C-alpha cells in the first residue's frame, strides 16, 4: 500500500537518491529475485522496495554491504571448487 | 623420433584445419579468445587419447600433469594472437615436447601457408621433406633481423630502441609479422639472416629455437649465457650474425 | 561511448574517404523495371 | 560491370604474378646483382617487367609505361601512364621470403584511375578503382576503424637506400612506442598499403619512397576510407616520397604526434 513517498524521502534525505536506490533493490528483487524481507501483500516489486526503504532497513550503506558479502561467499565457495579441479587434473 | 613427429604433426594439423575454419567469420576482442580455448582443447584431447602420461604447458592452463612428469607438452595454439585478432594471416601454432629437462620435439605449423616445420633433437630440423640449411651470412652486411618490438615489456622501450638503432646503422633492415614462433621459424630456413627479441616466453620460442639450432645456428641471451629460457631475452641465428650482433648491442644493455 | 561532439569542415580527402563510391549518372530507378 | 583498363591491368599482373611463383620455387633460376644499398636486382625482375609490358602494349599500343628500370618509356601518348613494379620487397625474393608483390597503376591528366596489387603466395589480389573502391579476392575494403593511436599496429619501412634520417626516424618510432600497440615491417611498400586498406594494420608511414612503390597502393587506401599525406599534412608526398596513410583518425593522431619528433629537411 503506497499513496506518498515522505516516510522513504525521509529515511533517505532526497528524493533522487531515493528512487535510484529503490529501484537497485528493486531489480534485485525482481530479476535473480532475492526475497522481499517486509511480508507484500500480492504487490508489485517497486512497492515492495519502497516499503523495505520506508520501514527502516534498506539503505544505500545496507545494498552495498549486502552486494560485498555475496560477493565474498561466491568467491569463496568458486576458489574451493576450482582448488578441487586443480587437485582433480594433477 | 617418428611416432611422436607423427603424433605431433596430427595434432598440429588439427589445430590448423580449425584455426582457418574459424578465420571465416568476419567481425569487427573475444571471440578469438575463444577459438584459441577451443583449438587448445582440442590439442588437449590430442594429448589425452595418444599418450595420456606426459604432462601439458600452455601459457593458457599454465600446467596440467598427470604421471609422466618428465614429458612436458608446451604448446602453443597460437603465436601472433593480434594478427588472427586482424584478420592479418601471420599465425602458426608451436608444439614442443621437451624430455629430460631439454627440448626434444618440435614442430611449428602455419595453416594459412600450409607451412609444416618439425625438429627432432640430432637428426636435425625439416621442412615438408626439406632440410634447413640456416643462413649464409658471415657478418651483419646487408642482413635482415626479425626484430621484435616489445609490445608487453615496456619497462625496456628505450633501451630496446637505442639497441635497435645502433643496429639499423650497422645492419641492412628489419622484418617483423608479430609472430615470434614464425620469426623463429623463418630464421632458422634462412629466410631471413638473424632474429631477436625482449622478453619473450617458454610457451612462444619452445619449439623456435630447436629449430633454428637444428638449422646450424644457435640460440642464446644478450650476455650469451643460457638463462634466456626464463629472462625472454634471445637472440638467434647462424653464429656468426649473432657474433657480429652482440658485439656491437652488448654495450648499450641494461641486463 | 563518448563524451564530446567535435565539429569542424571536412577536407575533400576527408569526404572522399566517408563516400563508398562516385554517383555518375543521374537517373535514379527504371519503371519498366523496379 | 569491371572497369576495362582495371581488367587489362589485372590480367597483366596475374601473368607477372605466375611467372614470380615459378620462379619462387626454383633458388636457382634466381640469377640477381647488387644495384642499391643492400639489395639485389634479380634477372626475374626484368622477364616480369618484360611480360607486363608486352601485355600491356598487346591491347594498349600507344600507353606511357613508367617503371624503376626502364624509367619513363614515353609512348605517343603521354596522359595515360601506366606506373608498374614487377617486385615489391625484391630482398624478400631474394632471401625467398614469402612476401612480396606486383603493382600495377594507371594515371590519367595526372590521377591515378585503376590499380591492383598481387600477393602470388597467398594469391591475394588488391584491385581498386576510383570511385569504385578496393576489393580484396571480392570482398569490399575499409580500412581499419579504429579511432585512436591506441591499441593500434602501425606498418613502416626503414630508409635502407637513406639512412641518414634513421637517428630521426628512430626517435619518431620512438615517440609512436609511446602510444601504439606494435610495428610491423615487411620490406614491401605496396603490401603494406595494402594492408592498410585491407584493415589488416591500423595505420602505416615511411621516410622516403620511391613515385613507383605506392602510386598504386595510395588509390587502394584512398577508396578504402583512408587517406595519405606527406608528413606535413600536404599533398607532395608525391615528390618527397614521404608518406603516411590509413583511415583519418589515425593519421590526424600520427600526424599531431610527429609534428615535432620529426627534422625540418623532411619537412
Ligand atoms: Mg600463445
Ligand atoms: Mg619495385
Amino acid at each position: 500500500a503506497r499513496v506518498t513517498v515522505q516516510d522513504a524521502v525521509e529515511k533517505i534525505g532526497n528524493r533522487f537518491d531515493l528512487v535510484l536506490v529503490a529501484a537497485r533493490r528493486a531489480r534485485q528483487m525482481q530479476v535473480g529475485g532475492k526475497d522481499p524481507l517486509v511480508p507484500e501483500e500480492n504487490d508489485k516489486t517497486t512497492v515492495i522496495a519502497l516499503r523495505e526503504i520506508e520501514e527502516g532497513l534498506i539503505n544505500n550503506q545496507i545494498l552495498d554491504v549486502r552486494e560485498r558479502q555475496e560477493q565474498q561467499e561466491q568467491e569463496a565457495a568458486e576458489l574451493q571448487a576450482v582448488t578441487a579441479i586443480a587437485e582433480g587434473r594433477r | 623420433m617418428h611416432p611422436m613427429l607423427n603424433i605431433a604433426v596430427r595434432a598440429a594439423r588439427k589445430a590448423g584445419n580449425l584455426i582457418a575454419k574459424n578465420y571465416e567469420t568476419p567481425d569487427a576482442n573475444d571471440f578469438v579468445t575463444n577459438v584459441d580455448k577451443a583449438a587448445e582443447a582440442v590439442i588437449i584431447d590430442t594429448i589425452r587419447k595418444s599418450y595420456p602420461q606426459h604432462t601439458i604447458i600452455t601459457e593458457e592452463s599454465g600446467e596440467l600433469e598427470g604421471t609422466d612428469q618428465d614429458v612436458q607438452w608446451v604448446i602453443d595454439p597460437l603465436d601472433g594472437t593480434t594478427n588472427f585478432i586482424k584478420r592479418l594471416p601471420h599465425f602458426a601454432v608451436s608444439i614442443a615436447v621437451r624430455i629430460k629437462g631439454r627440448t626434444e620435439v618440435a614442430v611449428v605449423y602455419d595453416p594459412m601457408r600450409n607451412e609444416l616445420f618439425t625438429a627432432t633433437r640430432g637428426q636435425g630440423a625439416q621442412l615438408n621433406g626439406y632440410r634447413l640449411r640456416g643462413s649464409t651470412a658471415r657478418d651483419l652486411d646487408g642482413t635482415i633481423l626479425a626484430t621484435g618490438f616489445p609490445f608487453k615489456a615496456k619497462q625496456y622501450a628505450t633501451t630496446y630502441i637505442n639497441i635497435v638503432g645502433k643496429l639499423f646503422n650497422e645492419c641492412a633492415d628489419f622484418r617483423r609479422t608479430g609472430s615470434a614462433a614464425l620469426d623463429l621459424a623463418y630464421v632458422a630456413a634462412g629466410r631471413v639472416d638473424g632474429f631477436f627479441e625482449i622478453g619473450l616466453r617458454p610457451w612462444d620460442f619452445a619449439a623456435g629455437e630447436l629449430l633454428v639450432r637444428e638449422a646450424g645456428g644457435i640460440v642464446s641471451d644478450f650476455t650469451g649465457g643460457h638463462n634466456y629460457m626464463l629472462t625472454g631475452n634471445i637472440v638467434a641465428g647462424n653464429p656468426r650474425v649473432v657474433k657480429a650482433m652482440l658485439a656491437n648491442m652488448r654495450d648499450e644493455l641494461s641486463d | 561511448e563518448f563524451d564530446a561532439i567535435k565539429i569542424a569542415l571536412a577536407s575533400p580527402d576527408m569526404i572522399r574517404s566517408w563516400s563508398f563510391g562516385e554517383v555518375k549518372k543521374p537517373e535514379t530507378i527504371n519503371y519498366r523495371t523496379f
